[PDB]
C-alpha cells in the first residue's frame, strides 16, 4: 500500500484499521432495517416482534411501529465497508445507500458496483489526483487495484491495445456536479498515458449554446455530447473528434412556466455590449419579445455578462475571424424576431395575409432577403407537382407552425455548423487509428409535471439502460462459460424491452401521436381516448394515472426501470408538429449571406422521400437515437456513475431522498436486482476453507462432505471447479451458525 | 417499406409515393396507334404509344381514352397504362409496394373486381386498397364535415360528409364533365 | 362527508352535492347511436354518445330515452347515464358518497329493486336511499300540508299530505306528461 503515497487513506484504508473497526456490537436477529417517515429507512434496534406490532428505537429516539411484512436484515460487521456491491451478502435497496453513506463518512470516494463505478464528488481538495499517483499506478490490473477511475481507464486502454477493439466510456450525472472537471481529469490521465487546453478553451462555446435552466438544475445540459479520442498506430495519443446528438428543439419555442430557454438569448441581452444591441435594433426589454417572455424571465443562476465575455474571447482566440461572430450574433437576433410576425385571415378568402410588416422588413434586411418575397413564400408556398409548379394555400395555424419549424431548423443547423467548425479547428494531422469514446447524456429526469421532452429523455435513458442490461448479461454468460457454471440462459433484455416496444413500435404511443397530429381535427381528448382504447388492459405497461399530495394533473402512467412515471398529454399535439417550408429554404439558399451554407441541402430505382408536412419531432428523435445506437453498439462500453451527496453545498451532510432518487435514476437498483436472481456471491475454495472449515473440524470430496452436514439444500448453491457460488440466505445461515459456534 | 398512391382519374393519371407533398408523375391517360403505313425500313416503330409520349407524336396517331366516364372500357389499354406508370414513370417494382387506388362513387362492381384482379395477378402487388374520391378530397382540405363537389374530366359528383359519417342516400352523380365541355 | 342527490326523472337528469342551492349538472337523459357507417378512418368514433354530447350530434344519431313513463326499460342505457353523471358531469368517485334517488309513486317493485342492486353492485356506493318525487317537492316549498301536483316529462301525479302524514289511498297517477304533448 506504500506505493499509493499519502493519498492511500482515501484510496483505501489500512488492513489494521479495518480489523480494528470490524469488532463492534451487532445482533443480526433484531438489528434489521426499519421503514421511516422522514427518510425511506433508518437504523434502529427492534425490541421484539410482538405479532404484527414492533417497537424500533432509532438513533433519533423514536418508538414508531411498522408492519411486519416490510422488515429486512442489515449488513453484519464482517462485510461492512465492502468495495463491491455485487459481493454484499444481503442485497437491498437502502443497504447500498447506507454503505455508501458510511463510506463517504470515511471519505471512500470511489466504489465498485459490479459493472458500475460509483463516484461522489468531494467538496474538498484531495491528494488522490496528484500526478505521482498516476505515474506510480501503472502496472496494476483492475481486480487488485482498489476503486478509482484510473483502474477502468487502464483496463480499457489494455483492452484496446491487446484485444484490438474500440472501447467507450459512458458518464452519467447532473451537469454542474463535477462532470466537466471529471472529464478534464480523465483526459489529463489519457494525456499522461499518451489537446486538453484546446478542449477546455472550446467547451464554453458548447455549454453556452447547449444548456438551459430547469427546476432541478440551473445549468442543465440537453444535447448528447460525445468525444472520440483517437490514437496512433503505436498506441500513442493522436487527436480528438467531437460530435453532438439528440439536441432538443422544443426548448427554443416552448418553455415550461418555471423554466428558462437557452442561455444564448439571455446572454445576448446583456447590456455591457451596447454595440450589438444598437446594430441589431434589439429591444432591450425581454418582456416585449414573445419567445422568451413565456418562460421564466431570469434567475440568479450565473452572471451572463462575464460568461458572454469569456465566450467571445474564446471565439476570438479561435481560428476564425470576427465577421463570422457577427454573423452568428445577427442570425440569433433574426431568430429572435420571428415571434413578432402576425397574420390576419382574409375577409373574403380562407388564406391569411400579414398585418404588420416592420418586423418582417427589419428581419429581411438582416438576412439580406426581400420582405415581400418572404411574405409571399410564407403565405403562398410553391410546390412541384409532376413537371409544373403550383401554389398552396396556408391558414394562420399552418403559417405559425411553419415559422416555428423554420426557426428550430435554422437554430439546429447553426449548432451543427458550429460543432463542425470546432471539430475542424481541433483536428490535427495525426493518423486516426482505433479510438476511445466518451459519452455524456442527460439523466432519467423526473418531475411532477412530466411532458413530451421529459418523455423523450426518459425513453432515451431507458434504451441506454436496456443496452447496459444486455451488455452485463453477455459478460455474465462469458464468466459462466469461463467457469463452466452455465445455467439460466434466458436473456435479460426482453423484460425491459417490453416497455420499449410500447413506444417506438407501430401502434405505440409515439406512433399514435405521430398519426394523430396528421389528422386535421385531432384534439387532446381524442388523443387520450385513442390511447386508452388501444392500450388499457391490452398492454402490460400502460395503466391509469395516480393522484398524490394534490398533484396538478395526471393523464397516464408508465412503468419504467426507475418506477412509475406519469405524463401530461396537454400541449403535446401542438408542439409535435414540425412542418418545414421548402420555398423559404430555397430563398435562404439564394440569400447573399453565409446562411446559405447551413441550408445548402434540405427537403434507375425510384426511392421516395418524405413530405414537408409529414415532419414531426418524435420521428427525428427516434431516427437520431437509431443512428446513435448503430454506432455505440460497435464499441465495448464502460459505465461511470456520478452521484450528488446532498442538495446543499455543505460537505458531509446527506439527504437520503436525494440519494434514493439518484440511485433509482442511475439504474444501480436494476443491476442489483438482475444480479440477485442468479448467484451473486462467489467465493474461492481456498478462502471458503480457511474461513469455514472450523465449522466441521476433521478438495471436491471435502467440500461435499462439509456442505452435506450443514443441511444445505441442493438448489441453494452451485458446485464449481474454481469458485463456489452461494445464495444470500446460505451466507446468512453460515454467519449465524458461525456466531453461535464461537 | 413504403406505400404507393396511384390515381387513374380520367384524362390524367397521377401517381407517386405515399407521404409526398405532390404526385411525382402526372400524364394524360391516352393510348395511341399509328394509322398510316410507314415507309422507312430499320427504324422499327413500336405498335403502341402510351402516355405523354403519345402527345409528341399526336399528329400521326389515333388517340383513344381507355375510360369514358369512370368505367374502364378497354382493359388492355388500362393494363398498358398501369405498366407504363409503374415501370417507365416511377421505375419501381410493384412486387414490394402496397397500392392505393382511387375510384368514383356509384360504379359497376365488376369494375372494382376486375381492377383488383388485375392488380393482384398481373402485377402481384402484395396488398392493395380502393378509396372514394370525395373522402380523399375532404382529407386533403383539412376538414371533417361539409359537402364536397368533385368535378374531374369524366364525372361530377357531390358527396356530403358530416363528422366523418357519409350520407349514401344523398350522394349525387352527374355525367357532365370536362370532356363534354370540350365537345 | 357529503351526499349526492341524483334525480333521474325522465328526459332530464339533474344532480349535485347535497346542501347546494341549485343542482350542479343538468342534461337530457338520452342515449345516441350512430345509424351510419363512417368513411373517414382514424377518427375512432365511439359507439355510443351519452348525455348533452348527443344533442350536438343529433343529425347523425338515433336518440333513445331509457325511461318511457317513470319506469326504466333499457337498463344498459340507464347504467351508461349513471356512469356519465358520476364520472364526467360531477367528476367525483361514488365510492365514498351516499346517494339519494327519487321516483314517482306507484311504480313496479322490480324497478326499485334492480336500481338498488345496480347501485350497490356496479358502483359500490356506501349507502343509498329512495324518495318520492312529491314529498321532496313539498319540502322545497317550505310547507307541511296541502297537495302537490308533479307534472314531469314522463308521468303526472297528485299526492295529498297533511301535517306530514301522507294519504296513500288518495294518491292519483296519470300517464299524460310532456312527452305526449310533444307527440
Ligand atoms: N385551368 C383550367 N381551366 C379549365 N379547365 C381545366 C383547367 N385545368 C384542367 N382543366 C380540365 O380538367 C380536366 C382534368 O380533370 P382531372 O382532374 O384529371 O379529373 P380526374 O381526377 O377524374 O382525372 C381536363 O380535361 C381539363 O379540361
Ligand atoms: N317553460 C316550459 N314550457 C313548456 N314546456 C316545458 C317548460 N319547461 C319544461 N318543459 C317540459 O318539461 C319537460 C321536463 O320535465 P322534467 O321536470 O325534467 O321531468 P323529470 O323531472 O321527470 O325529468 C320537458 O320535456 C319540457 O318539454
Ligand atoms: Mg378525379
Ligand atoms: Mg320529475
Amino acid at each position: 500500500m506504500a506505493v499509493f503515497g499519502a493519498a492511500a487513506p482515501y484510496l483505501r484504508k489500512s488492513e489494521k484499521e479495518r480489523l480494528e473497526a470490524q469488532t463492534r456490537p451487532f445482533d443480526l436477529k433484531k438489528d434489521v432495517f426499519v421503514p421511516d417517515d422522514k427518510q425511506e429507512f433508518v437504523k434502529a434496534k427492534i425490541v421484539s416482534r410482538e405479532g404484527g406490532k414492533v417497537t424500533a428505537e432509532t438513533e433519533y429516539g423514536k418508538t414508531v411501529t411498522v408492519k411486519e411484512d416490510q422488515v429486512m436484515q442489515q449488513n453484519p460487521p464482517k462485510f461492512d465497508k465492502i468495495e463491491d456491491m455485487a459481493m454484499l451478502t444481503f442485497l437491498h435497496e437502502p443497504a447500498v445507500l447506507y454503505n455508501l453513506k458510511d463510506r463517504y463518512g470515511s471519505w471512500m470516494i470511489y466504489t465498485y458496483s459490479g459493472l458500475f463505478c460509483v463516484t461522489v464528488n468531494p467538496y474538498k481538495w484531495l491528494p488522490v489526483y496528484t500526478p505521482e499517483v498516476v505515474a506510480a499506478y501503472r502496472g496494476k490490473k483492475r481486480s487488485e487495484a482498489p476503486p478509482h477511475i484510473f483502474s477502468i481507464s487502464d483496463n480499457a486502454y489494455q483492452y484496446m491495445l491487446t484485444d484490438r477493439e474500440n472501447q467507450s466510456i459512458l458518464i452519467t450525472g447532473e451537469s454542474g456536479a463535477g462532470k466537466t472537471v471529471n472529464t478534464k481529469r480523465v483526459i489529463q490521465y489519457f494525456a499522461v498515458i499518451a489537446l486538453e487546453d484546446q478542449i477546455i478553451q472550446a467547451n464554453p462555446a458548447l455549454e453556452a449554446f447547449g444548456n438551459a435552466k430547469t427546476v432541478r438544475n440551473d445549468n442543465s445540459s440537453r444535447f448528447g455530447k460525445f468525444i472520440r479520442i483517437h490514437f496512433g498506430a503505436t498506441g500513442k495519443l493522436a487527436s480528438a473528434d467531437i460530435e453532438t446528438y439528440l439536441l432538443e428543439k422544443s426548448r427554443v419555442i416552448f418553455q415550461l412556466k418555471a423554466e428558462r430557454d437557452y442561455h444564448i438569448f439571455y446572454q445576448i441581452l446583456s447590456n455591457k455590449k451596447p454595440e450589438l444591441l444598437d446594430m441589431l435594433l434589439i429591444t432591450n426589454n425581454p418582456y416585449d419579445y414573445a419567445f422568451i417572455s413565456q418562460g421564466e424571465t431570469t434567475v440568479a443562476s450565473i452572471d451572463d455578462a462575464e460568461e458572454l465575455m469569456a465566450t467571445d474571447n474564446a471565439f476570438d482566440v479561435l481560428g476564425f475571424t470576427s465577421e463570422e461572430k457577427n454573423s452568428m450574433y445577427k442570425l440569433t437576433g433574426a431568430i429572435m424576431h420571428f415571434g413578432n410576425m402576425k397574420f390576419k385571415g382574409g375577409g373574403g378568402g380562407g388564406g391569411a395575409e400579414p398585418d404588420g410588416t416592420e418586423e418582417a422588413d427589419k428581419s429581411a434586411y438582416l438576412m439580406g432577403l426581400n420582405s415581400a418575397d418572404l411574405l409571399k413564400g410564407l403565405c403562398h408556398p410553391r410546390v412541384k407537382v409532376g413537371n409544373e409548379y403550383v401554389t398552396k394555400g396556408q391558414n394562420v395555424q399552418q403559417v405559425i407552425y411553419a415559422t416555428g419549424a423554420l426557426a428550430k431548423a435554422v437554430y439546429e443547423r447553426m449548432f451543427n455548423w458550429m460543432v463542425t467548425r470546432i471539430n475542424a479547428t481541433l483536428e490535427t494531422k495525426q493518423p486516426r487509428q482505433y479510438f476511445i469514446g466518451v459519452l455524456d447524456i442527460a439523466g432519467f429526469e423526473i418531475f411532477d409535471f412530466n411532458s413530451f421532452e421529459q418523455l423523450c429523455i426518459n425513453f432515451t435513458n431507458e434504451k441506454l439502460q436496456q443496452f447496459f442490461n444486455h451488455h452485463m448479461f453477455v459478460l455474465e454468460q462469458e464468466e459462466y462459460k469461463k467457469e463452466g457454471i452455465e445455467w439460466t440462459f434466458i436473456d435479460f433484455g426482453m423484460d425491459l424491452q417490453a416497455c420499449i416496444d410500447l413506444i417506438e413500435k407501430p401502434m405505440g404511443i409515439m406512433s399514435i401521436l405521430e398519426e394523430e397530429c396528421m389528422f386535421p381535427k385531432a384534439t387532446d381528448m381524442t388523443f387520450k381516448a385513442k390511447l386508452f382504447d388501444n392500450h388499457l388492459g391490452k398492454s402490460a405497461n400502460f395503466q391509469k394515472p395516480r393522484n398524490i399530495k394534490g398533484k396538478p394533473e395526471a393523464h397516464f402512467s408508465l412503468i419504467h426501470y426507475a418506477g412509475i412515471v406519469d405524463y401530461n398529454i396537454i400541449g403535446w399535439l401542438q408542439k409535435n408538429k414540425d412542418p418545414l417550408n421548402e420555398t423559404v429554404v430555397g430563398l435562404y439558399q439564394k440569400s447573399s449571406l453565409k446562411l446559405l451554407s447551413t441550408l445548402f441541402a434540405n427537403y434507375g430505382k425510384g426511392k421516395a422521400k418524405k413530405g414537408s408536412s409529414f415532419q414531426t419531432v418524435s420521428a427525428l428523435h427516434r431516427e437520431n437515437l437509431n443512428k446513435l445506437m448503430t454506432n455505440l453498439r460497435s464499441t465495448h462500453p464502460h459505465f461511470v456513475r456520478c452521484i450528488i451527496p446532498n442538495e446543499t453545498k455543505s460537505p458531509g451532510v446527506m439527504d437520503n431522498p436525494l440519494v434514493m432518487h439518484q440511485l433509482r435514476c442511475n439504474g444501480v437498483l436494476e443491476g442489483i436486482r438482475i444480479c440477485r436472481k442468479g448467484f451473486p456471491n462467489r467465493i474461492l475454495y481456498g478462502d471458503f476453507r480457511q474461513r469455514y472449515r472450523i465449522l466441521n473440524p476433521a478438495s471436491r470430496k471435502g467440500a461435499e462432505k462439509l456442505l452435506s452436514s450443514l443441511d444445505i439444500d441442493h438448489n441453494q448453491y452451485k458446485f464449481g471447479h474454481t469458485k463456489v457460488f452461494f445464495k444470500a440466505g446460505l451466507l446468512g445461515l453460515l454467519e449465524e451458525m458461525r456466531d453461535e459456534r464461537l | 417499406t413504403t406505400a404507393l398512391v396511384c390515381d387513374n382519374g380520367s384524362g390524367l393519371v397521377k401517381a407517386g409515393f405515399a407521404g409526398d407533398d405532390a404526385p411525382r408523375a402526372v400524364f394524360p391517360s391516352i393510348v395511341g396507334r399509328p394509322r398510316h403505313q410507314g415507309v422507312m425500313v430499320g427504324m422499327g416503330q413500336k405498335d403502341s404509344y402510351v402516355g405523354d409520349e403519345a402527345q409528341s407524336k399526336r399528329g400521326i396517331l389515333t388517340l383513344k381514352y381507355p375510360i369514358e366516364h369512370g368505367i374502364i372500357t378497354n382493359w388492355d389499354d388500362m393494363e398498358k397504362i398501369w405498366h407504363h406508370t409503374f415501370y417507365n414513370e416511377l421505375r419501381v417494382a410493384p412486387e414490394e409496394h402496397p397500392t392505393l387506388l382511387t375510384e368514383a362513387p356509384l360504379n359497376p362492381k365488376a369494375n372494382r373486381e376486375k381492377m383488383t384482379q388485375i392488380m393482384f395477378e398481373t402485377f402481384n402487388v402484395p396488398a392493395m386498397y380502393v378509396a372514394i374520391q370525395a373522402v380523399l378530397s375532404l382529407y386533403a382540405s383539412g376538414r371533417t364535415t361539409g359537402i364536397v363537389l368533385d368535378s374531374g374530366d369524366g364525372v361530377t359528383h357531390n358527396v356530403p360528409i358530416y363528422e366523418g359519417y357519409a350520407l349514401p342516400h344523398a350522394i349525387m352523380r352527374l355525367d357532365l364533365a370536362g370532356r363534354d365541355l370540350t365537345d
